[PDB]
């Protein structure tokens, strides 16, 4: 069922500072005490 | 899209050729499937020729204390050599040193 719920509701997009996020595991290998 | 034309009267090259391609990746992730090679017993504190999921080697086996995360199968040194492994049957962590 298609429903046309009003509109996009004005302009939401604001901005923020992503300090040190977005870090994921690059490979499926265990490592420790190393600056990879 | 353009239509293939395949009839038995066509010669070599124009005939249909069924193709199967495998796109498997190896040994930077835990193994899941392989051949009929049979598992043996486990021995420790002895220089032995181990074989864990296709990774041959030589060294003594000792129960290490490193906590392998479930997506992790291998542990590596500075020189990219394997250092610890999780046995595919018993999920304990074993140190490997030649
Ligand atoms: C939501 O909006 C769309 C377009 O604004 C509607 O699509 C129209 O549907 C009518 C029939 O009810 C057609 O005559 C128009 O040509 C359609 N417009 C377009 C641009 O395709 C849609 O029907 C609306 N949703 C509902 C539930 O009515
Ligand atoms: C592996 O599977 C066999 C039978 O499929 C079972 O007997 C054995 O206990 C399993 N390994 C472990 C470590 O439990």
């Amino acid at each position: 069922q298609c429903v046309n719920f009003t509109t996009r509701t004005q302009l939401p997009p604001a901005y923020t500072n992503s300090f040190t996020r977005g870090v994921y595991y690059p490979d499926k290998v265990f490592r420790s005490s190393v600056l990879h | 899209l353009q239509s293939y034309g395949f009839q038995p009267t066509y010669g070599v090259g124009y005939q249909p050729y069924r193709v199967v391609v495998l796109s498997f990746e190896l040994l930077h992730a835990p193994a899941t499937v392989c051949g009929p090679k049979k598992s043996t017993n486990l021995v420790k504190n002895k220089c032995v020729n181990f074989n864990f999921n296709g990774l041959t080697g030589t060294g003594v086996l000792t129960e290490s204390n490193k906590k392998f995360l479930p997506f992790q199968q291998f542990g590596r040194d500075i020189a990219d050599t394997t250092d610890a492994v999780r046995d595919p049957q018993t999920l304990e962590i074993l140190d490997i040193t030649p």
